[PDB]
């Protein structure tokens, strides 16, 4: 009736990704986790753009949306940095938002590469990740972009830029003991990293009182936040989300009563 | 909405491992087809040398193409069947099929076993050319390959023949789609 | 000396690259204008 | 002068003829264009092939409904002159008449 | 008509490979081993360098 | 169906007009049915 | 001349007396939907903000029409117009004064098209009762209406680009004719041969079918899921 | 009223009564020059 | 024959026709006579040797071109006339090589049987292993494809007109494309498609899209529509310039704002617009001057793009006008693979909602299975399934139709080589709860195409509009 | 045998005429010819 | 007049190579408008002195 | 023209309620909780949390509508236990197993990367 004790054990971590697994959970719980990793870990991402001048071959929201899209540092920047909504400022300062500039010219006869590295924060925590860097623009002699930005905080429920994860990878059961899945033939089927099968073996003897456990996740990280900061960012983001309903809850049965 | 939401749990797919057939069952639709060209060729034996004798209502020629269009409608059907039965419970093509929800027995045939025979104005192809069907067969070709007999499953794929011939017998139903388009409604509101 | 079997297929797609190199894809139209 | 013939693009009379890829670029032209069109008014303007019965050629039909069992007609026209085609049939009567 | 910032799929970064990719295949290099060497693993970011089309470079032989 | 061991009753024509200016209107009636229903339960087709 | 305007299939007589384009009338693309009843279309918002229904104030809404009209054109749902007992017709966007927007019995309040309403849903070409049939109006936030899958069958229509037409019945009477006599419920059973005319299709098909099969066991918790979905339930979990 | 050429790419201020041409260059096709008024984009 | 195949007398377009039965040689000359190049035979061997191969394999540098074929008396034209006479080999390779012979009189052999395909039907993979109404259903849907329709469409000032955002060629591709520019100038997106009744908004040839995909430039387009307005002085009554009209100057003006036109009548570069808006201001002289001003259609909305000022070939001063819209795919936009699977797109999910693999790829499209089995159009089956192990080898894969050396077995054991199930299924996780699907889904790479018709196009709505004064009746406002 | 049917044998019906597209009959035998192929 | 004595909709057995049989337009035009195939080329003719 | 912004799936506006109980008559001890601007994301955590629960007769989730962004949870109990306990309940053990996850994670990454 009670909350279960999962356990985490960390099989690797590097800048790009983390590899874990966690026992003694539910599938509910275990795939909520992952859902919050791409959708619900707020991090810091370009959503208002002004382009001075764009002389390029791109038109201005084509080179407004590919800055959207560059992933900038927001490890714990963005915990404090505010909501716009939420902030009462005059719709941007920088307790909720980042200021960026880009002024790039082209008088060289060689193609000019227009990439993040052009891109200049008035905070220095939150610089673009690749700072190869992430092309913008390429820019011809004569043309110029000069446009100004301001980062502010979201998470990839509202767009895939707030997206924190370049991919996470989500399994159970490797072997099939809970024959959630059902192979025609499967013998056919390869082995999963995580099997802990012989090679003549093909899928684990069904179990009938098994139950998911032992998930294993890999998140890949853009760059935005560690890899170990989108867990725990999002372990702590969905603990808030339930502590926030719970409040939301106590008052309408006070009011039922 | 219960079994909308239950086929998030079962799911359903279709893919290539729908379409193969086992290594018997190609052999065994292998051998049928074998076997029905060489029917065909006995058959156009006995009228090259005289020993086909005419059904009664029906002239030599339409006595030969109806025992000629009898053998590839059969080798169409017995390579059809040869197929369906090789299908397992798990085939997603059986299972659209069985349910009534899209295709038809012969859909899975064709796709699986054979497309078969080729018809425009329901005949055979024509032979649009001087006693051809198109420039690659001799003069006066009987056989299922030059008046257009689709040996291929669509997985196998089409020889550039077949191709042509396929378009061809398409190219009907695309106007008769047309055709009733046209007509759709007309007699309505004549009725009415 | 002969094109065998398994240099065919390349063969058959540099002579046809040869004709689009040569032709191009509107030769119909510019023949005929030229004409 | 007696008047100004439109010209298809990429023609051996148009002034892209000949151009090397870059020339075109200068011209703000598109390499991969294939030209085969004219421009009229602005408006790239094609000409879709018509397609026609050969001419000088004789062909013999049956109608059934006609009076004729047979017929066999010519669409001749002389050799890139008189534009006008005049046609000759050459028919049979239908034996149906008694 | 430029690589893309993110994959589609996925969303990892890609904007920062095409050049090197470019690089990697003048150095002899096979379609498959430079996408390997630039880390791209799932079939979906390798999509998205194996099929882009840089038109920018021709649409930058324009004068402006 | 003048013609001798030729069935009266059942032989029947598929033209209408045959059929009004022979048998009459009733007929017409009925043999319109038939053929009306032919037609439309050629392909299994049912209507009421 | 006379004659050539009486002529013609645009003639007056048949091109502006048999046929005619019609107020309160929309048109889009059609997409599924299979959270929505047989009976029931989704609407976009931008068409439920454009066509209106003309409600005839009473003491029961006089409250609920006099809201709409504070709301307006700008607010959705609002209103557009308000008829007084003089029949004259008052722009509301022009003026949002309250002082001049004040409600009576009598007056005709032409309030937005929301949720419920009746309306008739029509695909080209109509070939039988079932191409017009009523449904019920749901708004829905994209730019598309939306059809349950069964339906798709009596109108004969794919999700492949097709659209349909939408008409709003503008009055209680022609309203209560619909919902009496051109429902979709009601043309559940066609007299061309007494069968039904819309049935389950091909998700569903293919899943009931194997969702019945001998072998297939739900556990506890894949049971109370589907029972969330069976607006029909009584509350009562049977005996595995 | 800023219009650039579209051989020569030269800003040259031009009147509504005034014909249009380059100044220098003797082209007849201009081009405006984008807005200094500022509007925002969504890097959405 | 010998003299045309010397380009002697006789040109290479001169087809001789004998009528062996009939006694007659008839010789044609004139123009519009259809022809295809074929290579010749001779003694059941073809004149194409390796030699003319390694010169034409050095095409340049070398001066060697289709020329020298046509020259070498290789290849010749061959007209349907002709064509009666003529008995032609579909391959060298089987056709006349020693076996049972069917025939060992060849005259021709065909390049290619490929090339009886045209344009739009070159560009559909594995097109012999689809039904044919489908082949002929996507030569019509990839016209109305979106990709970059001209390399120099920003110079061009067309009525109409939609650019992709992010073209890319094909990963399963014909060798005939190559030649059609296709690589150049693509027409729709690699698209990781899973074949599944997801959530059921999938059905009756309904897409599901994902939500992120498109957040991430999935299939964004372009769409530029250009306004041409010009000022004609004819008639000294009557005159128009092009000028911001004034309250006072003009009579009668609409209270639609005119803020954004600039002193010179001209909206500018860079301007946000709508319906209510208007982008040039005329104003034509009564016989106060009359305002004759150009407005935009409601459903558009965009931002000015290019404004230029010329004078047209009457030598009367008119202005183009390029407005941008951006268009995001949304419910109810069509998409189209390249075997006639068109459909719309019933909704789209977030990439947590969508259906993942163990690797965590989640799908950018979701097509109905029930598409598939009537249609049969197994060459999508076969281009997925390809379409993955080009993706993983790295290599751009071969879809030529009537290839002997490609067939869905040699696919399936490359894929098993790259570690995923030979005929292309995957185990996909639940988006909404996590749980293992029990069937296994088709999923993998298949070219998409956004074609022209969106919704937003469509959407129409009608409530007491402008009605007509003569007819009383309604009528486009 | 081939005989008119769909559409254009429905429009046949509808739209009466002296001249049928496939006129034909279905002559039935009373006597012995009928269970005698010789005498039919 | 020409094409309402023999149905030219129809794809006939000559287009081989010429016409391409898969594109052509579907609605009223089934058939009538055509594409060449892709080496199909059509003789701009010459004097046949 | 139709499209909805995109915070309009977690973004509650003016006068809405984040959670609405209302009593099912069908059963006794059976409540239907409407939770606004919500997805699978907690109904599915939820759910699978009153499951646990041995008092918990009934429990199940779902979203209305896609296109819209509320979940109602429909929960009975047993006589002598609530819904609107057993929801409670369930919240806290959830939000306690959560914490116990955040504690052991960073304890793991610790571990990790001290070697
Ligand atoms: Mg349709
Ligand atoms: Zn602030
Ligand atoms: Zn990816
Ligand atoms: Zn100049």
């Amino acid at each position: 009736p009670y909350a279960n004790q999962p356990t985490v054990r960390i099989t690797e971590l590097t800048d790009e990704n983390v590899k874990f697994i966690i026992e003694n959970t539910d599938l509910a719980v275990a795939n909520s986790i992952r859902r919050v990793f791409i959708a619900e870990v707020p991090i810091i991402a370009i959503d208002w753009v002004q382009i001075d001048a764009n002389s390029s071959v791109l038109h201005d929201e084509f080179i407004a949306h590919r800055l959207g899209l560059i992933p900038l540092t927001s490890d714990d920047i963005v915990d404090k940095l505010q909501y716009s909504r939420d902030c009462t400022c005059e719709e941007f300062c920088p307790e909720c938002s980042v200021e960026f500039t880009l002024d790039v010219r082209c008088n060289e006869d060689q193609t000019r590469h227009v990439t993040s590295r052009d891109l200049i924060s008035n905070s220095p925590r939150v610089i673009p990740v690749t700072s190869d860097d992430i092309l913008i623009v390429k820019l011809r002699k004569g043309q110029e972009l000069r446009l100004r930005a301001y980062a502010k905080k979201g998470f990839g429920k509202e767009h895939a830029k707030w997206n924190p994860t370049a991919g996470v990878a989500f399994e159970y059961d490797p072997d099939n003991a809970l024959r959630h899945t059902v192979y025609p033939k499967p013998e056919e089927w390869p082995k999963s990293e995580y099997s802990e099968l012989d090679e003549d073996e093909s899928q684990a003897p069904y179990d009938p009182n098994g139950k998911p456990e032992r998930f294993y996740y890999n998140v890949e990280s853009c760059g935005s936040l560690r890899p170990e900061t989108i867990v725990l960012s999002a372990l702590s983001g969905l603990k808030k989300k339930l502590s926030d309903l719970q409040t939301q809850l106590s008052h309408e049965i006070q009011s039922d009563v | 909405t219960v079994i909308n939401n239950w086929l998030l749990i079962e799911g359903h797919t279709i893919g290539i491992g729908d379409s193969i057939a086992d290594s018997k069952t190609y052999q065994d639709i292998q051998n049928t087809i074998k076997k029905a060209k060489q029917d065909v060729i006995e058959v156009i034996e006995k009228a090259h040398n005289n020993e086909l004798e005419p059904t009664p209502g029906n002239t030599l020629r339409q006595t030969f193409e109806n025992q000629v269009n009898r053998i590839l409608n059969d080798a169409r059907d017995k390579t059809g069947s040869s197929a369906q039965k090789s299908l397992s419970e798990y085939n997603n093509f059986k299972s659209m099929v069985v349910s009534g929800a899209k295709g038809s027995k012969i859909n899975i045939s064709q796709v699986i076993a054979v497309v078969g025979q080729q018809n425009v104005e329901g005949k055979r192809i024509p032979f649009g050319f001087k006693h051809r069907t198109l420039p690659h067969f001799i003069k006066d070709d009987y056989g299922p390959e030059s008046r257009g007999f689709v040996e291929n499953s669509y997985l196998a794929g089409l020889t550039p023949t077949e191709f042509f011939f396929h378009a061809m017998g398409g190219r009907e139903g695309l106007i008769d789609t047309a055709v009733k388009t046209a007509e759709t409604g007309y007699i309505q509101r004549r009725l009415i | 000396d002969e094109i065998t079997p398994d240099l065919w297929q390349e063969a058959c797609w540099i002579v046809i690259s040869s004709y689009f190199d040569e032709k191009g894809l509107v030769r119909q139209q510019l023949d005929s204008f030229d004409e | 002068f007696i008047g100004k013939i439109p010209i298809m693009l990429r023609s051996t009379y148009c002034l892209l003829n000949g151009l090397t890829d870059r020339d075109l670029c200068e011209l703000n032209e598109c390499p991969l264009d294939p030209g085969g069109y004219f421009i009229i008014n602005g408006s790239e303007k094609v000409l879709i092939a018509q397609e026609k019965m050969a001419t000088n050629t004789v062909y013999v039909f049956a109608k059934k409904d006609s009076k004729y069992a047979y017929t066999g007609e010519c669409r001749s026209c002389l050799e890139n002159s008189s534009r006008p085609t005049s046609t000759i049939w050459v028919s049979m009567l239908a034996r149906g008449g008694q | 008509m430029i690589i893309p910032v993110r994959c589609f799929t996925c969303g990892k970064i890609v904007g920062n490979k095409w050049e090197a990719y470019l690089g990697l295949l003048q150095a002899e290099y096979t379609e498959g081993d430079a996408l390997d060497a630039l880390g791209l693993k799932r079939y979906c970011c390798r999509r998205m360098l194996l099929a882009h089309v840089d038109l920018i470079e021709k649409l930058l032989n324009y004068a402006p | 169906l003048s013609e001798k061991d030729v069935d009266p009753v059942r032989t029947t024509s598929n033209d209408i007009v045959e059929i009004f200016t022979v048998l009459g209107i009733e007929a017409v009636r009925k043999a319109l049915e038939r053929e009306l229903y032919h037609v439309i339960s050629f392909d299994g087709s049912y209507v009421n | 001349s006379l004659k050539q305007r009486l002529k013609g299939k645009e003639g007056r007589v048949r091109g502006n007396l048999m046929g005619k384009r019609v107020d309160f009338s929309a048109r889009t693309v059609i997409t599924p939907d299979p959270n929505l009843s047989i009976d029931q279309v989704g609407v976009p918002r931008s068409i439920a903000a454009n066509m209106t229904f003309a409600e005839i104030v009473t003491p029961f809404n006089i409250d609920r029409l006099q809201e709409l009209v504070r709301r307006g054109n700008s607010q959705y749902p609002g209103a557009k117009y308000i008829i007084r007992d003089n029949g004259d017709r008052i722009d509301l966007r022009f003026h949002p004064k309250p002082s001049d927007l004040h409600l009576q019995t009598g007056y005709k309040v032409e309030r937005h098209m929301c949720d419920g309403d009746i309306v008739i849903f029509n695909r080209q070409p109509t070939l039988h009762k079932m191409s017009m049939m009523g449904h019920r109006v749901r708004i829905l936030p994209w730019s598309t209406f939306r059809l349950n899958l069964s339906v798709t069958t009596p109108y004969n229509a794919d999700f492949d680009g097709d659209e349909m037409n939408l008409h709003l019945p503008q009055s209680l009477e022609t309203r209560a004719e619909i919902q009496e006599l051109a429902m979709v419920p009601r043309m559940i059973v066609t007299p061309q041969s007494n069968r039904p005319v819309m049935g389950i299709v091909q998700d569903t098909l293919t899943a009931v079918r194997k969702f019945t099969k001998r072998d297939v066991f739900l556990e506890r918790g894949e049971v109370m899921n589907l029972l969330m979905f069976l607006s029909t339930w009584d509350g009562k979990v049977p005996q595995p | 009223m800023i219009y650039i050429c579209g051989e020569c790419h030269t800003e040259n201020e031009i009147k509504s009564r005034d014909p249009i041409r380059c100044r220098e260059c003797g082209y007849r096709i201009m081009y405006k020059k984008r807005t200094k008024r500022l509007v925002v984009f969504d890097a959405r | 024959r010998k003299l045309r195949r010397q380009m002697d007398i006789i040109v290479s377009e001169v087809s001789m026709i004998r009528d062996i039965r009939e006694r007659e040689i008839r010789i044609y000359t004139d123009a519009g006579r259809i022809c295809r190049p074929l290579l010749i035979v001779e003694k059941q061997k073809l004149l194409l040797k390796k030699r003319h191969i390694d010169q034409l394999k050095e095409r340049e540098y070398n001066n060697y071109s289709w020329q020298d074929l046509v020259a070498s008396g290789v290849v010749e034209y061959i007209d349907t006339l002709e064509e009666e006479t003529v008995m032609l080999a579909m391959t060298p390779d089987d056709l006349q090589e020693k076996e049972v012979a069917y025939c060992s009189t060849y005259t021709h052999c065909e390049i290619h049987p490929s090339m009886i395909l045209g344009v739009c039907a070159s560009i559909i993979p594995f097109p012999d292993h689809n039904q044919s109404p489908r082949n002929t259903y996507q030569s019509a849907m990839g016209k109305q494809a979106m990709g970059v329709y001209i390399t120099n469409f920003h110079v061009r000032m067309d009525t109409l007109a939609h650019v992709l955002y992010y073209p890319q060629k094909p990963l399963v591709t014909t060798r005939s494309m190559e030649y059609l520019r296709f690589r150049e100038l693509p027409a729709g997106i690699n698209s990781i498609v899973a074949i599944a009744s997801y959530t059921g908004y999938n059905q009756e040839d309904s897409v599901i899209m994902n939500r992120s995909a498109v957040d991430r430039g999935f299939f964004r387009s372009v769409f530029y529509r250009s306004y041409k307005e010009q000022e004609s002085k004819k008639g000294f009554d009557q005159e128009e310039v092009f000028e911001k009209p004034t309250r006072e100057t003009c009579q009668g003006m609409r209270h639609a704002i005119y803020d954004k036109l600039d002193d010179d009548g001209l909206i500018a570069p860079g301007v946000r617009v709508s319906g209510d808006d208007v982008i040039i201001g005329k104003t034509v002289t009564l016989p106060t001057k009359r305002d004759c001003s150009t407005f935009l259609r409601t459903s558009e909305t965009g931002i000015v793009d290019q404004v230029m000022v010329t004078l047209n070939q009457e030598g009367y001063k008119f202005c183009k006008i390029r407005v941008r819209s951006v268009r995001i795919p949304q419910i109810g936009d069509k998409f189209a693979s390249r075997h006639g699977q068109k459909g719309t797109c019933g909704i789209q999910y977030r990439q947590e909602d969508m259906p993942f693999t163990c690797e965590g790829i989640t799908p950018d499209i979701i097509i109905n299975p029930h598409a598939i089995p009537s249609r049969m159009t197994i060459g999508h089956l076969i281009e997925c399934l390809q379409g993955k192990v080009s993706a993983n080898k790295g290599e751009i894969g071969d879809a030529t139709p009537f290839n002997d050396a490609v067939n869905v077995q040699k696919i399936s054991n490359l894929l098993s080589d790259y570690g995923y199930h030979l005929r292309g299924n995957e185990v996909l996780y639940n988006g909404f709860t996590g749980r293992k699907i029990t069937s296994q889904i088709f999923i993998g790479p298949t070219y998409y195409q956004r074609l022209k018709h969106m919704v937003d196009d469509k959407i129409h709505s009608r409530a007491r509009g402008p009605i007509q004064i003569l007819n009383r009746q309604p009528m486009e406002g | 045998k081939n005989v008119t049917l769909g559409v254009p044998r429905l429009k046949e019906l509808i739209n009466i005429s002296k001249k049928p597209k496939t006129p034909s009959l279905t002559v039935f035998l009373l006597g012995q010819s009928a269970r005698d192929a010789e005498r039919a | 007049r020409d094409g309402k004595l023999a149905k030219p909709r129809q794809l006939h057995n000559t287009l081989w190579g010429m016409v391409c049989p898969a594109e052509t337009p579907e609605g009223h035009a089934v058939g009538l408008v055509k594409n060449l195939a892709l080496m199909a080329y059509i003789s701009v003719g010459s004097q046949p002195s | 023209m139709n499209a909805p912004p995109a915070f309009e799936s977690f973004l509650l506006f003016e006068g809405e309620k984040k959670i609405t109980i209302n009593k099912d008559t069908k059963v006794p001890n059976a409540c239907l909780f409407t939770i606004n601007k919500e997805d699978h994301t907690l109904g599915n955590i939820i759910k699978s949390q009153l499951l646990k629960d041995p008092q918990v007769l009934f429990a199940g989730y779902k979203v209305p509508h896609p296109l819209e962004h509320k979940i109602i949870i429909r929960v009975q109990t047993t006589p002598d236990y609530s819904p609107q306990e057993a929801f409670t309940n369930a919240i806290t053990d959830l939000i306690s197993e959560l914490s116990l996850l955040e504690e052991r994670f960073r304890v793991a990454i610790k571990d990790k990367q001290e070697g």
